[PDB]
RNA sequence: AGAUACCGUCGUAGUUCCGACCAUAAACGAUGCCGACCGGCGAUGCGGCGGCGUUAUUCCCAUGACCCGCCGGGCAGCUUCCGGGAAACCAAAGUCUUUGGGUUCCGGGGGGAGUAUGGUUGCAAAGCUGAAACUUAAAGGAAUUGACGGAAGGGCACCACC
């Protein structure tokens, strides 16, 4: 089964880290992928934005090496978006989902304007943009449905985001970078100095600490 | 007259000096026979090929030891070079020189230690265009 | 940065330091550097504060004490001059050194000939000891770094203002930084001098 | 060439303007 | 696009400086553009200069050098194998060669 | 940041910057948590309890890393001698 | 690089009414020289008779024979 | 993060800024006075002068106008910035 | 020139905190913008800040804080009808439930959600949130 | 092969000068004006200022010439993930969905075209203003891999030469 080669690997396999929240506050890297399956194996249902194939020159034949676009999430608040390139499509696709599990980041969802129920939609205008492609992300009040292509249409909705209207910059026939961006900006809600937010934070002794007196053990 | 020996023959060498540095010499015929008896060398050919560099490589490092293996006689040497203790000369006993503006720093520390003054504020020469 | 005979800045101390020349800097001052040194005298090097040196290398003690595990911190150095002394560094406190060339990506490449995950560098010198202070941001690491007054200040969490061109003064250093770290910890009354002369950590070539 | 062609529209106008000398 | 930030050329903040015909096919360039080159060499070059000393009258003679001043245009110079197209990083380094 | 009850309907609070009360990002990675021990200020020896700092990737790309430290243990009573 | 004045609604007004000119789009839609060169009278249908029967080629990649009417 | 108070800089870094860039601006001469040698009416002079001063105690010039600031003929008791 | 005295300073602050700067001077100084700041900082979105006096125009420093993210102003000087408030608090803002507005107004200087109280409009000033 | 071309010997207009026309150039930084702000560094030009020594004088002195720094305004340079951008690149091409300092000119796929006509200036060459019918699915920018070079740098082969 699963040995790890990290720390946190180490800590994880023994049930002594619970969530990604105390993986998330102090922003530690995931190096391996199992990590994120042992919390969310269920719901972690997986989809296959494109298959493009790309080709590369040469003297001899020209090569051709596929790319496989996979979006990961749960509909509860996490979404992932993993690329991969190589020689044979069963491995490309199988690659891209490992690559877009550890790309897993938590998104925060807010009301449109009244408080009360469960969180509908991005807290604020969020935005953001990889190779000229700017999806803005604008909050909906409840029970509208997601407005936008296709493509973010997914992105968005496994983050459990229901209403969020959208606006898109020219340029997004590239599933490469409409995808990226439209991932970008849902990244981007935790990044907001909110007027909720503002109160002084504790640091809260990283796992690192709390948890050394069993980790030096070989 | 000679070839390079490729990295077989270089990695294999280098790990017999490495394991056997006190059972080799210096002449090929006496290392030939040993390389057999402590190695399964598949080969005729490679074996002489392999010899000749652990002959090639003693006769490297009794000229200064080089950066490729690690010999614990070898070694016991440089620890013995790099834990040497004499008599305190950190300390630099007594006065010892320091610059008119050092002092001042001193005196704002409030120190009165004793040391040597000079005069060096006329500049005469410095850094070049 | 204390209140203490043993933690304020000593008469033994100070006579330690300007024997080796840690107050004379080099050339330049970097302009996070500037509230490090005192002065410019006439020749044109720069004369660091003594006692800034003090709090910092006092307030650097204190980080690395912190360090629940010693092992956990890992202490680095690519210049020869200071190669031999981060290995007595970790044999007087239980650190795990790093001398030699700096395998690019000793933190990150989980497949790794050498793979560490320490929780604190400690860099001799932020211009030639370079690649740690950049690996230090794939993976999130504090920085202790002996910092000239030539060398950036990026990525490093401390800065030590010493000299550290000549090898007496980082040989020094390491000695001296070794003995605070150990003190706060235990190791004698803290009213006696540490058996250990720094000359032990000091560069030397085999000159019998 | 993109010049040249320039001096051929020029020189061609010329002959526009002449053949109205003729009428 | 942009070879050279200089656009090859050492004018910065004036109008246009005269131009230098070229010191092998007489091409006229201006003098930033040019590559200009200065080669002292003595006159009796050490092929023969001890073959001067057994004939020389005097006793103590130095053998004067000689001086020109040679500006080449940028096509009668790689041709000349003066200079040569370099990599687009170490295009940037302006220091004269070692 | 609330609910209908008033309930803290979110995953969690984001650690905040000790010198810009920025937020350190759930996927940043040159911010760090910071730890300096303390000294019972009559024997110099460790006394157990720990002050804690956070910085933003921003600034120690930046090179303000150090000048923050400082600042804030200048302010907490950790070095308080002057120049 | 705009008027975005206050009592400037007149230049964004003038200017507008000018380079909306180049719009071929436009251009064509509003000018009175575009629809009078269309055969038809901008109509969606016309009838007519036909004068003769004409096959006429097709381009270079494929090759055929389209068949047409001279109307 | 270069947090440095802009109110309170040293009476030392105002020297380091132009005429006007300073806290509160004000100009770099100084009102001075001199004995007018030979007699004993001592006049009133500005030190950036733009004009010779001639003296009937004198009979021969005592402040010479060059470049930016004067330069006197002749030393005399200089008193500063009373103003 | 300087024309908008209001967008320059708010400019000045606004590239100050992107790089994170505890402190900031503004260059002139009005009624208008110590008015303006004055409304941030009954919202707490800045620290306490000083206003250096002379005979000629007076230079605001601010002790700035983290907890602004942007500080725009727009101009020309437009009016709010109180039917449009609704209209620029969409297409200007980030959210209903955060940010304000700042416009003039015949009961002075004060922020959206004072005008809608006070039930007035006016000519509008700039933003932030 | 042709060579009304490159190459070489001649050679008119022209080149230079005084007095008028012409108003066009990749007239380029292919990058409007004025105003504010956001990183460091070593130098360069001019002005003024503070400086310890030297050199010109027998005297600080007037003043040059060196040597250390500051301040303003310039021509420009090196480096950095501040930040932009399609990217090459940029302290502006930054402060741009978190868009609004003030103001001028100008572009809307490519071709027909800067053509026809009309107006106007010009002694002439021409300049300024300036369409449509029709035609076409791509024209076009930056980087990446190859191929290719009568492109340079190394090196090998009698299916290559000496
Ligand atoms: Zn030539």
């Amino acid at each position: 089964e699963w040995m790890p080669v990290t720390k946190l690997g180490r800590l994880m396999k023994d049930v002594k880290i619970k969530s990604l929240e105390e993986i998330y506050l102090f922003s530690l890297p995931i190096k391996e992928s199992e990590i994120i399956d042992f919390f969310l194996g269920a719901s972690l249902k997986d989809e296959v934005l494109k298959i493009m194939p790309v080709q590369k020159q040469t003297r001899a034949g020209q090569r051709t090496r596929f790319k496989a676009f996979v979006a990961i999430g749960d509909y509860n608040g996490h979404v992932g978006l993993g690329v991969k390139c190589s020689k044979e499509v069963a491995t490309a696709i199988r690659g891209a989902i490992i690559l877009a599990k550890l790309s897993i980041v938590p998104v925060r969802r807010g009301y449109w304007g009244n408080k009360i129920g469960k969180p509908h939609t991005v807290p604020c205008k969020v935005t953001g943009r990889c190779g000229s492609v700017l999806v803005r992300l604008i909050p909906a009040p409840r029970g509208t449905g997601i407005v936008s292509a296709p493509v973010p249409k997914k992105l968005l909705m496994m983050a459990g985001i229901d209403d969020c209207y959208t606006s898109a910059r020219g340029c997004t026939a590239t599933l490469g970078n409409f995808a990226k961006a439209t991932f970008d900006a849902i990244s981007k809600t935790y990044s907001y100095l909110t007027p909720d937010l503002w109160k002084e934070t504790v640091f809260t002794k990283s796992p690192y600490q709390e948890f050394t007196d069993h980790l030096v053990k070989t | 007259m000679g070839r390079v020996r490729t990295k077989t023959v270089k990695k294999a060498a280098r790990v017999i000096i490495e394991k056997y540095y006190t059972r080799l010499g210096n002449d090929f015929h006496t290392n030939k026979r040993v390389c057999e008896e402590i190695a399964i060398i598949p080969s005729k050919k490679l074996r002489n090929k392999i010899a000749g560099y652990v002959t090639h490589l003693m006769k490297r490092i009794q000229r200064g030891p080089v950066r490729g293996i690690s010999i614990k006689l070898q070694e016991e040497e440089r620890e013995r070079r790099d834990n040497y203790v004499p008599e305190v000369s950190a300390l630099d006993q007594e006065i010892i020189e320091v610059d008119p503006d050092t002092k001042e720093m001193l005196k704002l520390l409030d120190f009165g230690s004793l040391s040597n003054l000079q005069v060096t504020q006329p500049t005469v020469g410095m850094n070049f265009k | 940065s204390g209140a203490l005979d043993v933690l304020q800045m000593k008469e033994e101390d100070v006579l330690k330091f300007l024997a080796a020349g840690t107050h004379l800097g080099g050339t330049n001052l970097d302009f996070q550097m500037e509230q490090y040194i005192y002065k410019r005298k006439s020749d044109g090097i720069y004369i660091i504060n003594l006692k800034r040196t003090w709090e910092k290398l006092l307030l650097a003690a204190r980080a690395i004490v912190a360090i629940e595990n010693p092992a956990d911190v890992s202490v680095i150095s690519s210049r020869n001059t200071g190669q031999r002394a981060v290995l007595k560094f970790a044999a007087a406190t239980g650190a795990t050194p790093i001398a030699g060339r700096f395998t690019p990506g000793t933190f990150t490449n989980q497949i790794q000939t050498a793979f560490r995950e320490p929780r604190l560098l400690v860099v001799t010198d932020p211009r030639a000891d370079h690649q740690p202070l950049t690996e230090a941001s794939y993976v999130n690491l504090p920085t202790i770094a002996l910092c000239n007054t030539d060398s950036p200040l990026r990525y490093v969490d401390i800065a030590i203002p010493c000299n550290n061109k000549g090898a007496h003064s980082v040989g020094l250093m390491w000695w001296m930084l070794a003995r605070e770290v150990l003190r706060m910890r235990g190791t004698i009354s803290r009213e006696h001098p540490w058996e250990v002369m720094p000359d032990l950590y000091f560069y030397r070539d085999p000159e019998e | 060439r993109a010049k040249w062609r320039k001096k051929r529209m020029r020189r061609l106008k010329r002959k526009r303007r002449k053949m109205r000398q003729r009428s | 696009t942009k070879k050279r930030r200089n656009n090859g050329r050492a004018k910065k903040g004036r109008g246009h400086v005269q131009p230098i015909r070229c010191t092998n096919c007489a091409r006229c360039v201006p003098k930033d553009k040019a590559i200009k080159k200065f080669v002292i060499r003595n006159i009796v070059e050490a092929a023969a200069v001890r073959d001067i000393s057994e004939a020389s009258v005097f006793d103590a003679y130095v053998l004067p050098k000689l001086y020109v001043k040679l500006h080449y245009c940028v096509s009668c110079a790689i041709h000349s194998k003066v200079v040569r197209n370099r990599s687009r990083e170490a295009r940037k380094d302006r220091t004269p060669p070692p | 940041m609330q609910s209908n009850a008033g309930e803290f309907v979110d995953l969690y609070v984001p650690r905040k910057c000790s010198a810009s009360n920025r937020i350190i990002g759930a996927k940043d990675h040159a911010s760090i948590p910071m730890n300096v021990a303390e000294v019972d200020k009559v024997t110099g020896r460790f006394n157990g309890q720990s002050k804690t700092y956070a910085i933003c990737g921003a600034i120690r790309r930046m090179g303000e890393s150090d000048d923050s430290i400082l600042r804030l243990a200048k302010s907490h009573g950790i070095v308080s001698q002057n120049f | 690089g705009k008027c975005r004045g206050l009592r400037t609604a007149r230049k964004l007004r003038s200017h507008r009414r000018d380079q909306k000119w180049h719009d071929k789009q436009y251009k064509k839609a509003h000018l009175g020289t575009a629809l009078k060169a269309n055969p038809f009278g901008g109509a969606s249908h016309a009838k007519g008779i036909v004068l003769e029967k004409v096959g006429v080629e097709a381009k270079q990649p494929n090759s055929a024979i389209r068949k047409c009417v001279r109307v | 993060p270069l947090a440095k108070d802009l109110l309170h800089p040293s009476p030392e870094e105002e020297k380091r800024k132009h005429k006007k860039k300073r806290l509160v601006q004000s100009p770099n001469s100084y009102f001075m006075d001199v004995k007018c040698p030979g007699c004993y009416k001592i006049t009133t002079v500005f030190s950036h002068a733009q004009t010779v001063v001639l003296c009937v105690g004198c009979s021969t010039v005592l402040c010479q106008p060059t470049g930016g600031k004067a330069r006197l003929t002749e030393g005399c008791s200089f008193r500063r910035k009373q103003h | 020139v300087r024309m908008n005295v209001l967008a320059d300073a708010l400019k000045s602050i606004n590239n100050a905190e992107k790089r994170g700067k505890r402190q900031v001077l503004i260059r002139p100084c009005s009624k208008v913008i110590v008015r303006f700041l004055t409304v941030m900082m009954k919202h707490g979105y800045i620290g306490e800040f000083e206003i250096i006096d002379d005979h000629r125009a007076g230079k605001i420093v601010v002790n700035l804080t983290g907890r602004l993210n942007k500080c725009g102003v727009i101009s020309p000087r437009f009016d709010v009808q109180l039917k449009d408030l609704e209209k620029w608090q969409n297409n200007l803002l980030p959210s209903r439930q955060f940010g304000f507005i700042v416009l003039t107004t015949s009961a002075g200087i004060m922020d959206h959600e004072e005008a809608r109280r006070k039930h007035t409009g006016g000519k509008i000033l700039g933003f932030f949130f």
